[PDB]
């Protein structure tokens, strides 16, 4: 993915 | 009475997101801005009453609000998540405020910076006439 690691 | 109405405004919601040339002590990577305005520079502040960005937990002072434009924040982060943002309007009956989920996403370095636009269209069916007043001085 383009996008970096998420939090919840 | 004879006459209805309905009242339309229009809403953007927008992020930019840029990878730092050095990431902050913390190790926070990315600076990023998320944002509500109305279109044209539109003063939309004649019927919003504030802006309510809830960052995730943890952000310090995780709720942000905005009580006169510009409606925006600024931080830095190292990772992408949900902002629930709410608009309250300067109105008495429903509905007093809408939400929006926004997406705040971040892209890895050596990929280009984000710059993120989300148009919102609120309708709103037959307002009171003060608050239709203030719908229409935008």
């Amino acid at each position: 993915t383009k996008q970096t690691a998420r939090k919840s | 009475m004879a006459s209805s109405c309905a009242v339309q405004v229009k809403l953007e919601l927008g992020h930019r997101a840029q990878v730092r040339k050095k990431p902050t002590v913390e190790g926070f990577t990315h600076d990023w801005m998320v944002f509500v305005r109305g279109p044209e520079h539109s003063n939309i502040q004649h019927f919003v009453e504030k802006v309510v960005f809830h960052l995730h937990e943890s952000f310090p002072r995780p709720k942000r609000v905005c009580k006169d434009p510009p409606y925006k924040v600024e931080e830095s982060g190292y990772a992408g998540f949900i902002l629930p943002i709410e608009v309250y309007f300067k109105n008495k009956e429903e509905p007093r405020k809408v939400r929006f989920d926004y997406d705040l996403f971040l892209h890895l370095e050596g990929h280009p910076p984000v710059n993120h636009l989300r148009c919102e269209k609120l309708t709103f069916n037959n307002p009171t006439e003060d608050f239709r007043r203030k719908l229409l001085k935008a």
